[PDB]
């Protein structure tokens, strides 16, 4: 059965050869990568994904600090597209959003909030899969483009996420704190997630990709809290199509 | 004492109390889950929109008896407020909603500004009050509560009147254009609790989508 990484290379291939026809025969960007043959273990979420094998103790016997800062370490793992050690990135069928699944060992409100993040968890996993995917130069212009934007996004996004994993380290944090601290960010994740999503499933490439970003950044308009990010990628994408 | 004139009232009752919470937790962790509550993360005897205490009587829904349950019930009376609270700042979290919510820039801002207001008072709660006691942190937060009811009353779920108008998730609340129509009234309508900077604010925000497709 095909997953999503098996779909995405047959569709690199498929697209290659469109390109190639396309093109009458015209140079195409073709490099040797072996960043497919281990997606998982760069900190991406592909279907195979899970929490840690290595790092598991029981959240509830650990006391409420310990347990604050083993969840805050799983979740920025899982925010970086790694797994975590309570919080275990889930096999994807298909490009999706990837879904994290949480210990049922946490605490109610602990638990609780590790869930809340874990929109934040799922966005970053989807985001890293997706940069990359586009990462490499198979795809349009466009597509490197964005994903070179997506990757710069998310590496600010994870100089964030180590800040806040130091500060919960020494203990100055709280799940409140974290879902605040970060909302315009959580916003944009979850616009270029959905933008992201959308490219892959249409495969979107060339202006298709464009008219999708185009529509991302268009389809609210006016008043901004995290479209400023939207529209630098957009930009950015859209650098070697203009 | 409280124990033994609920213990008099249960047995001329039937053994009618059960005691919810008979004692918990303490000050200060009882203190913590509550500003749990308050600030969206049921406490460990409180859900949000939702009984705390299987306790009927007040001594559990109580300010304070000292009775069984009444030490859960200082909290519980004001947790209700918080409870709402809770899911009026989920109603107001996401700019964006199904239904009659969906589409709207005036609309997005609202919900951005509210769930604004919703994280700063669940960051001055639990960081004002630590190890408080419940009469302390009723009292500080009343005031702060009083207005949350009535923007919930003006708001989505998170009290007992769902959005404004009826008490269901069929609300006339507004959305988008209609909501910059729907705020304007609401506005002149009621601003006599705490809302003039607020709706103010609130309106500003509201037409900046409108000002903008003006």
């Amino acid at each position: 059965g095909p997953t999503w990484q098996q779909s995405l290379e047959l569709t690199r291939k498929m697209l290659r050869d469109k390109q190639s026809k396309k093109n009458s025969g015209q140079r195409l960007p073709v490099l040797p990568a072996w960043v497919y043959e281990r997606p998982a273990l760069l900190g991406d979420f592909l279907p195979g994904t899970g929490g840690s094998a290595d790092t598991a103790v029981p959240i509830g016997s650990l006391p409420l600090a310990s347990q604050e800062a083993a969840v805050v370490e799983d979740l920025l793992y899982v925010l970086v597209g790694v797994d975590g050690r309570y919080i275990s990135a889930q096999p994807l069928t298909g490009r999706q959003g990837r879904t994290f699944l949480v210990d049922p060992n946490l605490d109610l409100s602990i638990r609780e909030l590790v869930s809340r993040i874990l929109p934040v968890a799922a966005s970053y996993s989807t985001v890293t899969r997706f940069i990359e995917e586009k990462s490499s130069f198979e795809y349009g212009q466009v597509n490197h483009a964005l994903a070179a934007a997506m990757r710069t996004l998310v590496k600010e996004y994870l100089v964030l996420v180590t800040q806040l994993e130091q500060l919960q380290r020494q203990g100055l944090l709280s799940l409140q704190k974290l879902w605040f601290y970060i909302q315009p960010a959580m916003r944009s994740l979850d616009i270029l997630a959905s933008l992201a999503t959308s490219v892959d499933k249409g495969e979107c490439i060339g202006g298709a990709t464009l008219s999708l970003l185009h529509d991302r950044s268009f389809s609210y308009t006016g008043d901004s809290q995290a479209q400023e990010l939207c529209l630098h990628l957009t930009k950015a994408a859209s650098t070697p199509y203009f | 004492f409280c124990r033994l004139r609920q213990g008099e009232l249960q047995v001329l009752g039937g053994a009618l109390l059960q005691a919810p919470q008979p004692v918990l937790v303490k000050e200060s962790e009882l203190v913590k889950d509550t500003l749990n509550v308050l600030l969206g993360v049921v406490s460990a005897t409180f859900s949000l929109c939702q009984p705390a205490q299987a306790f009927t009587v007040k001594r559990g829904v109580h300010v304070s008896g000292a009775s069984p349950e009444s030490v859960s019930s200082l909290l519980s009376e004001v947790a209700e407020c918080g409870t709402h609270y809770a899911r009026l700042s989920d109603f107001s979290l996401q700019p964006v909603l199904d239904s009659s919510c969906s589409k709207g820039l005036v609309f997005q801002a609202f919900t951005s500004g509210l769930r604004r207001y919703l994280q700063y008072y669940r960051a001055c709660v639990l960081s004002t009050p630590p190890t408080l006691s419940l009469l302390t942190i009723g009292f500080l937060f009343k005031k702060l509560g009083r207005q949350l009811r009535y923007l919930a009353e003006l708001c989505g779920v998170g009290t007992a009147l769902p959005g404004t108008g009826g008490g269901e998730p069929r609300a006339a609340f507004p959305t988008g254009v209609r909501l910059l129509s729907y705020l304007y009234q609401e506005a002149l309508d009621n601003c006599s609790n705490e809302h003039y900077p607020v709706l103010l604010s609130l309106l500003k925000t509201s037409c900046e989508p409108y000002t903008r497709f003006i």
